[PDB]
This record gives C-alpha cells, sequence and structure tokens, in this order.
RNA sequence: GCCCGAAAGGGUUGACCCUCCCCGAAGGAAACACGGGCGACCGUGGAGUACGAGGGGAGGUGACCGGGGUUGCACCGUCCGUCUUGGAUCACGGGGCAGGGAGUUCACCCGAGCGGCGAGGUUAAGGGGGUCAACCCCGAAGCCGCAGGGAAACCGACAGGUCC
RNA sequence: CGGAGUAGGGGGGCGGUGUAAGCCGUCACCCGAGAGGGGAACAACCCAGACCGGGGUUAAGGCCCCAAAGUGCCGGCUAAGUGUUACUCCAAAGGGUGUCCCUGGCCUUAGACAGCGGCCCGUCGAGGUCAGGGGCCCCGAAAAUGGACGGGGCUUAAGCCGGCCGCCGAGACCCCGGCGCACGGACCGAUUGGUCCGUGAUCGGGUAGGCGGGCGUGCCGAUGGGGCGGAAGCCGGGCCGUGAGGUCCGGUGGACCCGUCGGUAUUGCGGAUCCUGCC
RNA sequence: GGUGCCCUAAGGUCGGCUCAGGCGGGUCUCCGCCGUAGAGUGCAAGGGCAAAAGCCGGCCUGACUGGACCCGUAACAGAGGCGGGUCCAGCCGCGAAAGCGUGGCCUAGCGAACCCCUGUGCCUCCCCGGUGGGGGCCAGGGAUGACAGAAAAGCUACCCUGGGGAUAACAGAGUCGUCUCGGGCGAGAGCCCAUAUCGACCCCGAGGCUUGCUACCUCGCUGUCGGCUCUUCCCAUCCUGGCCCUGCAGCAGGGGCCAAGGGUGGGGGUGUUCACCCAUUAAAGGGGAACGUGAGCUGGGUUUAGACCGUCGUGAGACAGGU
RNA sequence: GGUACGGCGGCCAUAGCGGCGGGGCCACACCCGGUCUCGUUUCGACCCCGGAAGUUAAGCCCGCCAGCGUUCCCGGGUGUACUGCCCUCCGAGAGGGGGCGGGAAACCGGGAACGCCGCCGGCCA
C-alpha cells in the first residue's frame, strides 16, 4: 500500500541523524507531503523519524484531488487534464486509481516532481504538536485519517 | 593519571578464554585456507601467542592480499586510513 | 495638526479626491430553510456565491501632490567602542568642533595570473651611436637547464617492450 | 598547490568525586557566531532558522479588565483568597468523625445511643457498627525600608480534576510581483567580460578568516572638453543611486577645472587615559 | 599495587612423568586411593598452560651474521628515538623424522646532537712520490630520572616596572557540614504516676545573626577593628498589659499562649567586641541595615619606612612572637 | 553379502560420572618368560624383545538406566525486571509515568537426551 507523510515539526533542537534521514525522505520544510511504498526500508525510517511527521494510507479520491490542486510540475506549473490524457492514455482519477494499488508508479508521468507543498490547515491542528494522535495530539500513525488532515491541508 | 596503550592493557574479557575451551583448539584452524579477495574475521585464540595482532582490531572484517610465509596479509580500514597485517590462520575466520 | 514651498521633481495635453464596469491568485462569509446534539455548536443547501492583492478600461471635478521643519496620539525600543563563556552594568575608554594619524622598503626562498624565446634561455659591469638621464646597436663573463648515484675514490641509464 | 584563523569555552542530558555549591570528563542539540514570536522581564526553556514590497492561513500558547480573542459547554471537587507557577525562582517526618468516594467483615423488625427498673422486657422502631485504602483541603509553618498570583481582583470562579466546542495569534507555510546568486546554453565583444533563455521543495542569518566586483582622493603619459556672458571652494535645497556617492537649481566667491583610456601613490578615521589649535 | 632487575641457566630442543590437598594404614621420609589443577611458573596484577608452557634427565649456545616489509608508543589524524611481529639468504643446534630455534609463555626493567673509546676493512690530506701522525664510512659502548636531554644557591618591610579579579585576605552572591532556634516516637527518672518537669538512643526540619567550602562580581571605586554621634526595622518577649497548666495554700517559683505601643541605664581593669566584677533597678533582651554610619569626627589596635628583646639562620635576614 | 571384529579420523559432555545384563574361531586385550635391540639414581612391576599352556574375570564389543553434570524444546514466571527515541506528564525533590519500538535471569511443571558422521580394511560365503 502506498502511504503518505506530512512533516510537522523542526529540526532545529532535533539529532543531526533525524534531519538526514528526513532530507533522504524529501521533508526539507514544514507542511511539505511525499508518497512513497509501504517496505520494511522505508519503515525502519518512519521509525526514526515518527516524532516530527505524521503518516497513513491514502485514498483514491484524495489523491486525485491533491494531484488536480498542489501537484506541479518542473518549472511550478500546474498538471492538466490535457497533459495527463496526452502524455497517458487516460485521466487522472483513473491514473490515482493504478498509482494506489500498483500497475503504475507516479514518475511514470514525466517531469513531475516528487513533493506536495501544502497549506495550513483550516481550524487548525485540533491537537498538540507534542503528543501522539493516540493520546491525544498531532504526531505518529494515523490511519485512514490523514485524509480529513489533507483535505483540510488542500 | 594517564596510561599509554600497550599490547595487554584492558584484555581480561576479551583475551579469556571459555572454561570450556582451556588447552588447544581443534586443528581444522591452523590448517585454513583462504585466496585473495576473501574476506575474513579477525578473532584472537589467547593459547597461540605467534601471529597475533593487536587486540585493537579484535572484531574487525578484512579482505586478503596476499601471503608470506605460513601467515596471510590483511587490509583494514581504520577511519580513512588503510592497515596492513600478517596474522597466522588460527586467528582468523571466514565470512559465511 | 500648524508652518515654508520660485528653480532644479510631477502636473491644466489635466493633481488630489469621487463614483462605474470587466478579469481576478492564495483564500473566503452571513441572513435564511431543513434536520442531529442535555448543550457550546455542528451537517446539507444557500455557495465556491458576496468579497478578495493587483491588472485594464470609461467617465465627472477642476489645483494641488510628492518633499521639508516642528509637534500630538497609539504601539515598539536599557547608548557607543573593547577584551571576555558572558556588557544597560556598581568593569575599562567616552566635554564639543576642525585639521593630522598606523602592513612600508631591500635582500634571499615557496607558489600563482599573464607574456617571450625554446634543448636552450638570459645578459651584468661596461663600450659605441644619437635630436644626449628617455632612444638604438654590440657585449654570454657568469647563473640556471640538458645524467644521476655515492662520505669519498670511482663507476656511468628505456628518443617506447606490454596492459587498463 | 596555496592562504588562514583556533591551544580560557559555556547551557542542557549522561558518568566519577564531593555535605552541597562546585571540580573533572563525555555526548554534539543549542549560545558563543542566531534575528523574529511567547515565558512579566530572562545568552543558551517552548515555537521557529532572516533578500524587498504586499495579501492570507497557522505554531507555541492564549481568550473577565490591563490586552487581540469565550464573563464558553457538560460532569464533579476546594472554603483554605488554598490556588490563580511547564521549567527557570516553589518546605518535611508526623498527624486530622474537615469533606467527597472504593472495599471487606459483623449486626438488623428491633438493631447502635436514652431513659424506667433489676443479661432482659417494653419504651422512641430504621438503618447501624468496625476496620483497611484513595482525592482535595487543614495543623506541623518564625525576619529584618513599604507589597507582590506580573497587577486589579476572582468563591455553583476569573481556582483544581476529567472531557468537549469555537475564535485570536509570527518574518513559520500558501500566493502575487521585484532584486541578486550558483549552474548550464546561445549570441556578442581591441583583454579579467556584456544581453538574453532555462533550472532552483533540495539558493538568500553570520564573529575569527578566506574569495569576487565597485565608489572616492592626489600626480604622470595620451585623448576629448569647459572657463571673467564667471573656475575651484562654502551655504541651503531637487533628482538619480541597495550603498560607497554622483549630478543639477539658487546664492556667495573672484581664476582655474573636469571626463574616458592606461600607470603610479606620505591614497579614505569616532576612539589610541592619541597630537595641535579653537571654543 | 608494582618496575629502574636477575639468569650459562631461569636460554634452544628431545624424551619420560604428573600437581596442592585430603582418606585409609605404619610412628613421630614408606604402600594404596579420591583428586579439572583448588599447585607451580625467576620477580606485581591480569591472562594463558596437564601425554603440558609444570618436575626429572641427555645433548647444545638461534642471547649469531647480511638485509627487506609491517604494527604500537602516537586510535580516528602528523614523528625523532625505543619496542614488537611476519620473512629472504648464510652458517649451526636438537631430533628417527616432521618440525622448532633471531634470548626469558604475553604485557615493565630505559636515553638525542656534538665529543671520546673499541672493532673491522677500505677511501682520502692543497705540484709529485714515500714515512710518521691526522680526517671519513660501517658496527658496538660511556648520559642526561625535570627520563623528546640547560653546566647553576638565597633576602627584600628601601624595593621598581609591566600586567592580572585567568588568583588569595576584605564585604557581596551560592551552599549549609558546622552554628543558633525547633519538632516526632516514647526508653527511663520522678513516694506510686511515660507526658507537672525532664525527655535519652534513633528519625524529620526552619533561618541565614557564627564558622567553613567554592571562586560567580570588583586588583588602584572604596581596602580596615573598636568607640562617639544620629535614624530606622524583625521577633525567636527581658520588664510593662492580658491569659492557660502545675509535683499552683499565701509570698513566690517553673513551663506555655496573645502581644513589638513604650522602655532596656551608670561605672572598674583591658585597644577591645564579647566575657568577668560593683552598686542600683520594673528590668537593666538578642539581632539587621555594605560585620548601618571616616565627601560625620576620632585614632587606642592592625599592615610600610626607625629602633629593642627572645627564638630560628654560616649570613643578608625572618617570626600569622612581644614592645 | 555377514560379522556381540579392527586402524586412521571429524564434530569435541545431547558424547561426561555412576549403575546394571550379556559375548568371545578370525581379531584387542589381560599372561610366561626374558640372553640379546632397551633399561630401570635400586626390581622384564613400567617400557622393548619371542610365543602362546589358560580364561574372559577386567579393558574392548552389544543392550539398557535419568541418581549427578551438560544441551535443546513446550507452558508458566511474564510481556515481569532493564532499555533506545519523544513529552508545556506526576512530584518539594529523590525519582517515577505515558506513547512508539526491542526484551531477560532465577525458579516451577512437563518432554527428549547414557553420542552422531566419514575413509580403509581383515576374516567367514
Amino acid at each position: 500500500a502506498k502511504l503518505a507523510l506530512i512533516r510537522l515539526r523542526s529540526g532545529i533542537r532535533a539529532r543531526g541523524e533525524v534531519r538526514d534521514t528526513l532530507a533522504m525522505l524529501r521533508l526539507h520544510r514544514i507542511n511539505h507531503l511525499v508518497i512513497v511504498d509501504d517496505t520494511p526500508s522505508y519503515r525502519g525510517m518512519i521509525q526514526k523519524v515518527k516524532d516530527y511527521i505524521t503518516w497513513g494510507e491514502i485514498d483514491k479520491e484524495t489523491l486525485a484531488k491533491l494531484l488536480r490542486k498542489r501537484g506541479r510540475l518542473i518549472g511550478n506549473k500546474p498538471i492538466t487534464d490535457e497533459y495527463v490524457k496526452e502524455k497517458l492514455g487516460m485521466t487522472i482519477e483513473e491514473f490515482a486509481e493504478k498509482v494506489v494499488n500498483g500497475e503504475m508508479k507516479l514518475r511514470d508521468l514525466p517531469n513531475i516532481k516528487p513533493v506536495f507543498r501544502l497549506h495550513p490547515p483550516r481550524g487548525g491542528l485540533k491537537g498538540s504538536k507534542k503528543r501522539s494522535f493516540k493520546e491525544g495530539g498531532a504526531l505518529g500513525y494515523r490511519g485512514e485519517k490523514i485524509n480529513e488532515l489533507i483535505e483540510r491541508m488542500l | 593519571v594517564k596510561k599509554a596503550h600497550s599490547f595487554r592493557r584492558k584484555t581480561r574479557g576479551k583475551l579469556s578464554k571459555h572454561p570450556r575451551r582451556r588447552g588447544l583448539p581443534p586443528l581444522t584452524r591452523f590448517l585454513q585456507e583462504f585466496e585473495v579477495g576473501q574476506k575474513v574475521h579477525i578473532v584472537i585464540e589467547p593459547s597461540y601467542h605467534k601471529g597475533m595482532p593487536d587486540p585493537r582490531f579484535h572484531g574487525r572484517t578484512g579482505t586478503v592480499v596476499g601471503k608470506r610465509g605460513d601467515a596471510y596479509i590483511v587490509q583494514i580500514t581504520d577511519g580513512g586510513k588503510v592497515k596492513t597485517f600478517f596474522i597466522h590462520p588460527v586467528h582468523l575466520r571466514p565470512q559465511k
């Protein structure tokens, strides 16, 4: 399954290995989102930076909306139904249905950027940046409930 | 009070032998064979005091590059420097 | 708010202000109508509407605008240089103005940015000529380089054989 | 291959020693060499890393007045102004039918107090009694100029416990325009280069220090110009310029001055308990 | 806790054999048995070691010569001198052979330049060639313990300079072992009676008025003790007001609660603060304010320059000893 | 093809200590003696030399046993103790707590376990 990861906290006051892990994962700034494949190698890194991000499983509909609004190409040009219907023989909903299940990867679309830069959340984060999401805060594994947050940040 | 390094400094457990070995090792080790490019572990047998390198490098892994006498030449990486040792094969062990 | 405002800045080929329309990023209501919750409130619709930085255009009014001096109101703000882990310091230097005031020159050595000749390169002291401290021609003595090893005696090498 | 600077470190976490303060190390996150938003104010505790002009949403945390936004909703506790303190900066052993709760035994249609008399009847007839565990508060609890929850003040709170719902709030994040930088490309140049195009979520803080380009001052060799129809200098002003600074207007003044190219230098001051002169 | 050495064997090899301790016999070294090492190893500690690396013997002198490379001191990451290790060649030892042997089972027992001594065999000394004597290459040795290496005693109170709060005495900050003031529990004492009074041994604290520890501020700000003068504050209350318990008859005493409005003085010796003493008194409390107060006084003490005594010192001289 | 035989080995206690029942043409042992090969600070007791009169009692070989020691598995102890990262969590403080990840030792009960694997023979047919 595909995983969505959002960064929330800063690296000042953080160890030197967490910053390097985050750079590898392409999470350089706050309110920045990355999509990733569920594998042990990636689970290790998420376990290391569990205290500066949130993550979960993403959905077809949410990835379609994400692509339409916050998806950019090289040059920070938007993504369009024509661009996709041309470079690939399908539209954006189908593209996303595939990505979230296999049969295709995001990089199969040329000049796509692997980073979605989001807007801060409306109504704000409704919890503490200092606790986990299960004990009443903002961080850690949230499952199918990362989609609500993405839609708020979109 | 400072204290220089020397061969047998802080070797009370590293160069101690389990109470159930206590003697000669089996003879499938003095007559080990190795090839070039073969990776080896540096593991010291405390009963044999010939060809024993500095315990500083106990537990490290190197590559064989040659042979001189009954000894083998071994290269290890220490930071960014290369270090070359002449070791008897009872102190060595093949990978996998 | 009061005061100056000629020129060098804009402006009667129209200043300031006024209203009208079109496009409109990120974002983004309310009244009101139905229902959920003990409740603060929320959901669907209204509605991505009304609005929105800015970009364009159409008109009315007819002389200031920008700039400067001082001052009122609200918010913000413990000077300057210096060593020191650490300066608003009860640590040192600090009454005001104007002028002066601190990485230079030689000789050897290591390197570079350019330029000339090139298995050779380069002249010194000096000499001759001239329109006479500028200019022109001669002058290789010597120094570096082309063969190194060795305390010394002494001996004395690949102008290309193979591979990546 | 060349040019440095550094040989007093400190907050915070871990270890040895020490009554402790502190001493000696270690870790490499921060101050030093780091702005901005909050903690009343605070070097290193929280959010967060900063070209310029503007628009909007958030973080830390906050929402009775000071002070932007709730005299917010539900359930319960405290009567001591306890408290109104994340940390920086805050008292114990020992005790309490103060109150609110959990648990387990023994009693009960006559129990546990009273009263009337010799273990008892009736008598007023309904809930008692013993232990153990927890929450909040109380005693224990005494200082020196005049007072500190930041202050006013607050008692079904404007306090504490358990949960919830909406707003306010940074230079953070999103958007719009402009500047520069690094990399690559084209064209173009009498010489260190210039004009444009692409990319930049992965460029834009800086002490010691290293590198690049420019402003200004005096003299030379050349080139091109101005001046008694008023040069330099001085005063007050306008415009360009990130800036070092340049240039014009008016006045005063009464003879010299600037630009471009290349060279050269007693070449730029707020400080030295600096020197001279004046006040 | 140890080394600044010892060893011709305690060094090389070959062969044979097993230890300390105890049990059971025999008397005051003999037989058997159990015995993973509880012994020994040239010397500390740690590690290693049983047909042995221990003990008993036999033969030898690899404790040698000429030379390479690598590890440590000194991690990562620079190195002179020293030390160790793996090898090539030569000559040899032990052993039937394979094999081992470049000192001591491993880790301590030592040292640059210049100069000198010894050994060995060759090169050289100013036109040439001889003799005597000089210089050089190679190897070994003589020492610097402050041991990566100067040839080397003290006073300053007549003192000077340059600097330091990187560093003391003095007041501040921090801390509170010590200090002052308290508490819990109940052993025991009080004719009997745990609590009138005393309260051990053990446990828990406040304050910052003693003293220490540290070294954060200040090295030309001022450096100070006591006294006189003058103002103010705390309460942990000495008297003065009001109360409670008593092993409170009264007069009184002891112990405790509220209370800080007022008062708490004069003199003797001593530089004194405190402490001691006298006579009175309602009683003659303890502390803070930069150990309050020198741009307010004084100037007895203490820390300059003069001099005396005692001790110490060869002496110059010193004494937190006196005058 | 057969063996109640043997030599050289590897893993080096799941193999070890102790205890028991059985077996012996060929082979290993215990045995008789030793002059010479060899030697016992003194003895063919030890070691070396030549044979077998005797037997399986010992060593060797086959089989078993869980008294001691070792090793592995199943449940508990127990997700206990300790621990890496984060926290505007508690507490006067000492020290504790929550979330995400790893995770024992003793002890208890129950099993298995009294060795596995190579190369070469010799003899019976």
